[PDB]
């Protein structure tokens, strides 16, 4: 069934699974036209497909050309997501295909179930968690590769950098979600926290800075303070 | 006009014939039903006074043989049987009519209700759904499950309705996943109407047969099947105009005949609101929508 707090540890067992998030697939700016009407202009997007155990992220870039001449784009976006995830699974060797695919929004269940009818033994599941994966476009290197693309393109990212050398997947996912939740609640403050110290760098083949264990604890504390803060500023508490 | 005689009525029972019903007291001198219109299928059905559990009954066509009822005290129910000796049968019936021990199928002459509910229900087609080939009549009851229900457990006693499943490879053409799921015209017109049903009359008959088993027996799988066959048409953008017009008539009389007090279990809120208000055919069911809104506005 659905994924929630009670079965949280299943994410880190040895059955292959992917999270699929479609929040950033169809992205627009809204603007005024010369006649004073409102129009949208699409910008490039991405499907966020993630193995929570390994950190492996299949980033499919959605180039604006895929929308040209199409109607009902918000609905098409969910089917396009499902089509691309299904193509991805079919491209993987059988021993790498997921046994479950967990969608972060329930409107993806029917589109994905229909596209995966050929894979009856892959379970398509929703979740009760409010996972912050929409904030992956706050990660500079991911945002950069989406905005620069001139054609459809798949880019492989390891969203944990090298963290699994030192921590467990459970802890790695909990760090990732804390960082994404902060970037989603207050991007500038969160980015300030991550980069204030010029001596800590981001390796060329990484997404996040090369913090030591002791530094990650300070960082993690600061993100929790930020999130509790913005919750006061927001609710006046 | 044909006759279904009864050997006797040893247990108190409510007897239905099509949309009519009457109470027979234990060992009352009752010997059957006379004046049954030829040209239609009929259902004769039972609910015992003691055990309202298990409504059951018999689909039949009087052109296909001479049929009677006889209570079986071992199996504990009213059984339909066929009399092969024609002279024995005429002799039996004439004696029972002379002694006036039969109820008259009570058709009002203005009334086309039964014809309207059964326009496309044939007896030979009904036999495909209810497999027991040695009888010309078909037994159905409350608890029989459908072929599709057993997929999700005795196959001899099943309702073989057409398997309809909107999230199936049969329904969804590879590469048209979104198109075929949002506009089921391919699945209606090519898969079902051209591949399994041939013409739009057979399609309607299964749908009508499904409804009547739901209404008369409370057969839940039949209710699922009725609503599925309605939804498949309502969710197709491309439906022949004649089929839509006939559909509105078919449903109109089904809704008209449904017992007011059974609407809460026999009518699927989601399917009906979708069909009448959201689907491609939301504007094509004028008579059905008018009766639904005046009689069951709560459901909507
Ligand atoms: C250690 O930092 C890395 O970047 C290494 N990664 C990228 C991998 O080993 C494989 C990732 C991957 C595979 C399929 S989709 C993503
Ligand atoms: C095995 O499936 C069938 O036999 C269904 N088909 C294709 C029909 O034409 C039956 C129509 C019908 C049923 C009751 S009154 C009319």
């Amino acid at each position: 069934g659905a994924m929630n707090s009670s079965n949280y540890a299943e994410l880190f067992n040895n059955d292959i699974k992917l999270f699929v998030d479609d929040t950033n697939v169809y992205r627009v700016t809204v603007h005024k036209t010369f006649e004073g009407n409102v129009a949208t202009k699409a910008i490039n997007g991405c499907i966020f497909t993630l193995n929570p155990k390994t950190g492996h992220l299949f980033l499919k870039i959605i180039h604006t050309s895929v929308w040209a001449g199409q109607k009902r784009l918000s609905q098409l976006a969910k089917w396009k997501t499902a089509e691309e995830v299904s193509a991805l699974v079919r491209s993987l060797p059988k021993e790498e295909q997921p046994k479950q695919i967990i969608v972060t929004r329930k409107a993806m269940l029917d589109p994905l179930e229909v596209h995966m009818l050929d894979f009856p033994n892959i379970a398509i599941r929703p979740t009760e968690l409010r996972l912050p994966f929409s904030a992956a476009m706050s990660i500079d290197k991911l945002s950069d590769v989406v905005m620069k693309a001139t054609e459809p393109q798949m880019v492989l990212f390891n969203i944990y950098d090298d963290w699994l050398d030192r921590i467990s997947s459970y802890t790695a996912f909990s760090r990732l979600t804390l960082l994404l939740r902060a970037l989603k609640t207050n991007e500038e403050s969160a980015k300030m926290i991550l980069l204030s110290d010029p001596t800590i760098t981001i390796k060329s083949y990484h997404l996040w800075p090369s913090f030591t264990d002791e530094q990650w604890i300070t960082i993690e504390s600061q993100m929790r303070d930020l999130i509790l803060t913005e919750y006061g500023r927001k609710y006046n508490v | 006009m044909n006759t279904v005689p009864f050997t006797s009525a040893p247990i108190e029972v409510t007897i239905g014939i099509d949309q009519y019903s009457f109470n027979v007291k234990e060992n009352q001198p009752f010997h059957g039903i006379k004046d049954i219109p030829i040209g239609h299928v009929h259902v004769i059905h039972f609910q015992h006074a003691d055990n309202s559990s298990m409504r059951y009954g018999y689909w039949f066509d009087c052109r296909m043989g001479n049929f009677y009822i006889q209570y079986d005290p071992k199996d504990g129910l009213y059984k339909m049987m066929e009399e092969r000796d024609g002279a024995k049968f005429e002799n039996i019936v004439h004696n029972f009519k002379e002694r006036q021990m039969m109820v008259s199928y009570p058709k009002i002459d203005e009334d086309d209700t039964w014809y309207n509910l059964t326009e496309f229900v044939q007896m030979d087609k009904i036999r495909k759904i209810v497999r027991k080939d040695e009888n010309q009549f078909s037994y159905v009851d409350s608890s029989m499950t459908t072929v599709q229900e057993n997929e999700l457990s005795d196959p001899a006693h099943s309702l073989n309705y057409t398997v309809i499943n909107f999230k199936s490879r049969e329904a969804i053409r590879p590469g048209h996943e979104m198109e075929d799921f949002l506009d089921k015209s391919y699945y209606l017109n090519t898969v079902m109407l051209q591949g399994i049903f041939k013409n739009s009359s057979n399609y309607f008959g299964e749908l009508q047969f499904a409804f009547l088993n739901a209404m008369f027996f409370g057969n839940y799988g039949s209710s699922l099947q009725w609503h599925a066959m309605i939804e498949l048409i309502c969710s197709s953008a491309t439906v022949p105009k004649h089929m839509l017009d006939k559909l509105d008539e078919i449903l109109y009389y089904q809704i008209k005949t449904l017992p007011e007090q059974y609407s809460d279990i026999l009518l699927n809120e989601r399917v009906w609101n979708i069909c009448l208000y959201s689907s491609f055919q939301k504007n094509s069911l004028h008579n059905t929508e008018k009766i639904m809104e005046n009689k069951y506005p709560e459901l909507l």
